[PDB]
């Protein structure tokens, strides 16, 4: 017997850090009644098989940590000290702050006199770190309170590129999953440092290489990933579109595209209208005065039924694929090599290796995470990857996909639950002012006349109805619809997002901010400006594990508590291993985890905090009345609780959904109270509730499918690692999205050795088929209006084909592909005192702003201080030695760091000038540890991308100078 | 006996192994500074039995040869640390005859610590200044005898860390050396007949660390 574990209860959990979703085993003393005594990997988990990176591996030290919050703290206006206070006080005083601000700022109708039923004087940030049930509850609390300014993590790294995947494939999600990487024949890692940022991914990447795969890293820097790839190709910052356009030209010129796949399953055959043209860097329909396109100029030619016309022969000159060939002929190897700084020889090596996966018996995957995609053409960068994958037949297949790697453990879930301004849960849009009835709301959903187009979003009215019946089960949906707030139809959508929230705060336009599981004082670009702006709040509720740069901005560097009127409530929540719930990983695996030890001290699960905070607002409205009470008073919170506590199990069953009465649906009888077995059996007429249509199937009458720990696989499942009985993935346990594209029109796999699905004996065998229907009777992209993988994507603001427009403003003057230098539908100062391209990135050992990992002594041990990575060339130029202290400055601020001089950074050759990149981690903050240094976001601009509404954290101009020592 | 096969051609320097060793033994963190390197702690100590060493070598063409060395006691088949300590006191250094683990006891406080380190061809032994006890990797011998992999082996995502019976692990090391030489022609095993921690180096072991091999 091991003494350490002898009398400890073993429970399972899921890592609280990155979206790999590694399994943990937790040992809790006194058979569960004590503290954690051990946390390590779960040997039985199919993704990590017991392995953990230093973050997962140090969760014992995060949990059992004497620096954690113990109870609510209170900071009174102008006060220079915290005041320890009760939960009853804190949640009573906050309930009063909410109601006061709401009553004082509720608008029942906008200037145009349209029903909006909203507050604009409260914002909320967070959080991808919360459980799926807590995310869903939290959003519904904020909306019942009438908030519209509801944002989180996803906006920063994911929202800028998600449209690329929705336009191309019909969904925004990672197409495949982590185990599936082992089936790839060629892995292109581009805008990802996965060995550092998704480390257990490399179990599966290196297993692909074991079976013959070529691993390719395309990155401005040589990283821990690069060290373990066959091919490291340097690219200068922002040259990705040229790189990918060259590969498109290469695939097309050499006929390396998979014709039968392209002809049947992409929109290659669709006839684009005569009004479509491209000249001089501009598509047709350009309004030069307003810098925006009339996208109707890009419309397909339609047949008598309104269905886009097709030439299956692919000969018609206005076939998408012939227009694609014409568009990419400019992207020759010499121009691409010159602008990327990649050698022509290395371009041909990579192009040849990757385009070889066009053959049906080979699969290629692209892995990207954030990289540099936050800028206005990031979405076109990902569009190009999606197009390359559709040409090579790599969508829907094992070892294929666009593996858009999620960041936070539950950023997939937190997006799924609608913690962004523009979406309800299930990706049903937040209504605008003109959507004055539920009928009008539902009319906006596009229809198809093509009988082979599943066009599944036509089912939306069932999901909206069932979601209203989950919040308000005694109300008719049409009445419930009026309870939820609306954004102004007239207003630019990005006015409701992350960056405008900061801009408004700094104009004094918010009374209240929830900083719920986020560290905006460190995570937001231009920290000096945001730390000042937080002063202009009246009150701030910060819910986190530790005291931090956000909770305590008022006593941060250069601050004077006396002068700062913001009332701060710090509410300590419990770590992942101290609560029950689910997190949805990057592959959409919704994974149930259990409490090990009880919450530390008086800490609480987010669920209890938010439910108690709301219950107090409710009763405080029931006894004083005030602005529009109906939403608050009628919100169904009964279903969220058991034993006077937030119930993960009951919230998860509501999110799945149940029959509110006896219903016949899809030719089947269902009894009242029964769980909805699948979104296929939801109704629009009030027979069903469901908090989230994507969750219908996750928690059935068979039980909690998220909680399944079953490694049972058929030979064909096991061959590609589907693990269909291990937890559950939306939608309805389809592990590989778009898998109908993996078979021919008879239902036979293109690649039998790596079959995903196969038509045997009148059924689909393997994965769950992504769309019902006999072989050859449906288009394979069932969430697309038209049903095809879009090579030509006319919904995109910048055009239907990716085109190089220079993201790097300051050092670049020439676009070799057109006369259009910058994005024509999107001003940096480029002050010559700041000649260097600053960038920020992660290291394996730290998490996000470091709020969590700067409290972990083993992670501080490995990576104790902010550093500055620079080339030997920039070192030599600035007289900087390895280990020297340096000052990094921008127009926005300045900080000190330890110089790391390394050949892992080389100069970029731009128009015959060496341009120098400077690298910093954004993991450091003034609060901890001693001598750790401060946020790299002191240096970054807020300015923000006109399109994505996200500032620049990957290419911002700095200077670096040696800070002098005593001789 | 038991044996580690450590395939350094698979190592992503994630340092899961370095954290996992401290978590299992509840070892304290050192006070560390950044002095121009990701490496930290910079060395083995009484409270650090494993640290991942980082070395950068130039190569022609883009990138570098980045060399990662997760350093630990080699659990020598004929350990000289024992021979030296046995001069001053038997039972200070012992050998588990089941696993082959070389184990320091509390009686290391009663022998000449500096001599025991000097006798280590790999320069592994470390001395507590207060107690004068010696510490090092102990093979997680308690875990091993209770069916579990050592902490650093279980935690390792890449397949760098491998552990089992010496015959299986030597056969694995030989088979893997043949495959790894295809992409890394200078690949060698470290002292494979003398030690229970058998590293596969992608080039000259000394490039990884001065004491990589005896
Ligand atoms: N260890 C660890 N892992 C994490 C996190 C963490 O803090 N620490 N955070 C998580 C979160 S929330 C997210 S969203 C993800 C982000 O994951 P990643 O996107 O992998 O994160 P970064 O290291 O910021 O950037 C990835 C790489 O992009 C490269 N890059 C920079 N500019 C360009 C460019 O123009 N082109 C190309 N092709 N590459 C470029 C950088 O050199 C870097 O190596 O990581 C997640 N995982
Ligand atoms: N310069 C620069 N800035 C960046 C980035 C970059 O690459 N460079 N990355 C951007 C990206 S991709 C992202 S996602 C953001 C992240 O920015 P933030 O979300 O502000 O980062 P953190 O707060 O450090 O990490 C998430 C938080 O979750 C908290 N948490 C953990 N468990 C729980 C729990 O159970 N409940 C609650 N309520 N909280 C919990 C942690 O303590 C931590 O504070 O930063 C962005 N900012
Ligand atoms: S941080 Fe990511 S890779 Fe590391 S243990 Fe956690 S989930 Fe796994
Ligand atoms: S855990 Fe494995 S991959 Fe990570 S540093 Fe240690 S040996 Fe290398
Ligand atoms: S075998 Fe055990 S004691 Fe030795 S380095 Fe690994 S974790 Fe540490
Ligand atoms: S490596 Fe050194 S300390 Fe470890 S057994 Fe060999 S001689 Fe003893
Ligand atoms: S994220
Ligand atoms: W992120």
């Amino acid at each position: 017997e091991l003494q350490k574990l002898q009398w400890a209860k073993q429970t399972t959990s899921i890592c609280c850090y990155c979206a790999v979703g590694c399994g943990l085993i937790v040992h809790t003393a006194k058979d569960g009644q004590g503290r954690a005594v051990n946390v390590e990997g779960d040997p039985d988990h199919p993704i990590n098989e017991g392995s953990l990176c230093p973050k997962g591996a140090s969760i014992f030290q995060l949990g059992e940590n004497d620096q954690r919050g113990t109870q609510p703290l209170y900071r009174a206006p102008f006060s220079d000290t915290w005041k320890p206070v009760t939960w009853d006080f804190a949640l009573t005083e906050i309930a009063k702050r909410i109601k006061k601000t709401r009553d004082a700022s509720f608008t029942e109708k906008n200037a145009a006199g349209d029903l909006v039923n909203r507050t604009e004087a409260i914002a909320s940030f967070g959080s991808a770190a919360m459980d799926n049930e807590e995310c869903w509850a939290y959003g519904n609390i904020l909306r019942s309170l009438g908030l519209v300014y509801i944002e989180h993590q996803a906006r920063i790294x994911h929202s800028p590129t998600v449209p690329a995947l929705a336009e191309s494939f019909g969904r925004g999600a990672m197409t495949n999953h982590w185990n599936d990487l082992a089936n790839s024949d060629c892995i292109l890692i581009m805008g990802s440092n996965a060995a550092e940022n998704h480390p257990i991914a490399f179990k599966w990447v290196l297993r692909a290489k074991d079976k013959g795969a070529t691993l390719i890293h395309v990155d401005p820097r040589f990283t821990r990933t690069s060290a373990r790839c066959d091919v490291y190709a340097p690219i200068r910052s922002g040259a990705d579109i040229p790189f990918l356009g060259g590969l498109i030209k290469y695939i097309l010129d050499n006929k390396l595209y998979f014709t039968d796949y392209v002809r049947e399953y992409t929109n290659a055959s669709l006839i684009v209208g005569e009004k479509f043209s491209f000249k001089d860097g501009l598509f047709s329909g350009y309004d030069a005065a307003n810098k925006k396109y009339d996208k109707s100029m890009w419309a397909f030619e339609l047949d008598a039924n309104g269905v886009p016309k097709r030439d299956p022969a692919l000969k018609h000159p206005r076939c998408v694929i012939n227009l694609l060939k014409k568009h990419y002929e400019r992207y020759n190897l010499d121009k691409v090599a010159a602008i990327t700084g990649t050698s022509k020889e290395q371009l041909q090596q990579v192009y040849k290796a990757y385009a070889a996966t066009g053959k049906p018996d080979k699969a290629g995957t692209i892995m990207y995470a954030m990289g540099w995609t936050q800028h206005s053409v990031g979405v076109q960068n990902i569009r190009a990857m999606a197009m390359i994958q559709l040409l090579l037949g790599n969508i829907g297949v094992a070892g294929g996909g666009v593996n858009a790697l999620r960041g936070e453990s539950n950023v997939q879930g937190s997006t799924d639950q609608g913690l962004l301004a523009h979406i309800w849960p299930g990706y049903n849009p937040v209504p605008n002012s003109k959507a004055a009835t539920l009928e009008l709301y539902n009319a906006a959903t596009p229809q198809s006349k093509d009988p082979m187009s599943v066009n599944w979003w036509q089912n939306r009215p069932k999901y909206v109805a069932s979601y209203l019946k989950a919040l308000y089960p005694d109300e008719e949906p049409a009445a419930a619809y009026d309870y939820l707030p609306r954004i102004d139809a007239g207003r630019k959508l990005t006015d409701y997002f992350w960056l405008n929230i900061f801009e408004k705060m700094d104009k004094g336009e918010f009374k209240g901010l929830f900083a719920w599981g986020m560290n905006p004082a460190c995570g937001g670009a231009n920290a000096n400006k945001n730390r000042k702006a937080m002063g202009k709040l009246e009150w701030l509720v910060n819910v986190n594990l530790f005291e931090n740069e956000t909770s305590s901005f008022w006593k941060g560097p250069g601050m004077n508590p006396a002068e700062i009127g913001t009332e701060v409530f710090f509410l300590p929540c419990c770590v992942s291993i101290e609560k029950e719930g689910s997190v949805a990983n990057s592959g959409r695996w919704m994974q149930w985890r259990y409490r090990g030890p009880k919450p530390y001290a008086e800490t609480k699960p987010d669920g209890d905090i938010m439910l108690d905070m709301f219950k107090k607002v409710r009763e405080l409205y029931a006894k004083e009345g005030g602005a529009y009470p109906a939403p608050i008073a009628k919100l169904n919170i009964a279903d969220w609780e058991e034993h006077n506590e937030f119930s993960p199990t009951k919230v998860a069953k509501l999110m799945n959904g149940y029959f509110l009465k006896d219903t016949e649906v899809g030719g089947k009888q269902f009894k009242k109270g029964q769980q909805v077995p699948s979104f296929a059996f939801l109704t629009a007429d009030g027979s069903t509730c469901s908090g989230n249509w994507l969750h219908a199937g996750s928690f059935t009458d068979a039980g909690n499918l998220m909680a399944r720990r079953d490694k049972t696989q058929t030979p064909e499942q096991a061959r590609i690692g589907l693990f269909p009985n291990w937890s559950f993935c939306w939608p309805v346990n389809r592990r590989i999205l778009y898998n109908r594209a993996s078979v021919d029109k008879t239902g036979k796999p293109w690649n039998p050795a790596k079959a995903v699905i196969e038509w045997k004996d009148g059924k689909w065998v393997g994965d769950v088929v992504d769309g019902g229907g006999d072989p050859g009777t449906k288009h394979p992209f069932i969430m697309q209006t038209h049903g095809f993988g879009a090579l030509y994507g006319p919904g995109r603001e910048e055009g239907p084909f990716p085109e190089h427009y220079e993201p790097l403003e300051c050092p670049v003057s020439k676009n070799p592909f057109s006369k259009q230098l910058h994005n024509p539908v999107a001003k940096a100062v480029c002050d010559p005192r700041y000649p260097f391209i600053g960038t920020t990135y992660r290291v394996t050992e730290h998490w996000q702003t470091g709020l969590m990992t700067r409290r972990c002594a083993w992670l501080v041990e490995a990576e104790p201080q902010i550093f500055c990575e620079i080339s030997k060339e920039l070192a030599k130029l600035r007289g900087i030695g390895n280990g020297d202290t340096v000052k990094v400055s921008s127009l926005r601020g300045a900080l000190e760091a330890v110089a790391i001089v390394t050949e892992r950074i080389r100069p970029f050759k731009i128009e015959g000038v060496d341009v120098h990149m400077v690298g910093l981690p954004w993991h450091y903050g003034w609060m901890v540890p001693k001598n750790g240094g401060d946020t790299a976001n002191l240096l970054t601009p807020s300015a923000g991308d006109p399109n994505t509404g996200i500032p620049e954290t990957k290419a911002f101009m700095v200077d670096v100078r040696k800070v002098w020592s005593h001789p | 006996g038991k044996m580690f096969f450590v395939d350094l051609s698979r190592c992503t320097a994630c340092r899961g192994c370095q954290i996992a060793c401290k978590q299992w033994k509840n070892l304290p963190a050192e006070e560390t500074r950044n002095t121009g390197s990701h490496q930290n702690p910079p060395d083995l100590s009484y409270v650090t039995l494993k640290t991942v060493r980082f070395t950068e070598k130039s190569r022609k063409g883009p990138g570098i040869d980045w060399l990662f060395f997760p350093e630990q006691c080699r659990h020598c088949v004929e350990p000289p640390c024992k021979g030296q300590a046995d001069v001053d006191l038997e039972g200070a250094v012992v050998k588990d005859e089941t696993t082959g683990a070389v184990l320091f006891t509390e009686l290391t406080a009663k022998v000449d610590g500096e001599s025991v380190r000097s006798a280590c061809p790999y320069d592994i032994p470390r001395i507590d200044p207060v107690t004068k006890r010696l510490s090092k990797c102990d093979m997680c011998n308690d875990r091993v005898q209770n069916g579990l992999l050592p902490a650093c082996v279980k935690t390792c995502p890449t397949g760098t860390m491998n552990f089992g019976d010496e015959q299986e692990m030597l056969a694995l090391a030989e088979k893997r050396l043949a495959e790894v030489k295809k992409t890394y022609p200078g690949a060698v095993l470290g002292d494979p007949n003398d030690v229970r921690v058998v590293y596969l180096f992608t080039r000259d072991p000394k490039d990884f660390y001065e004491h990589a091999v005896a």
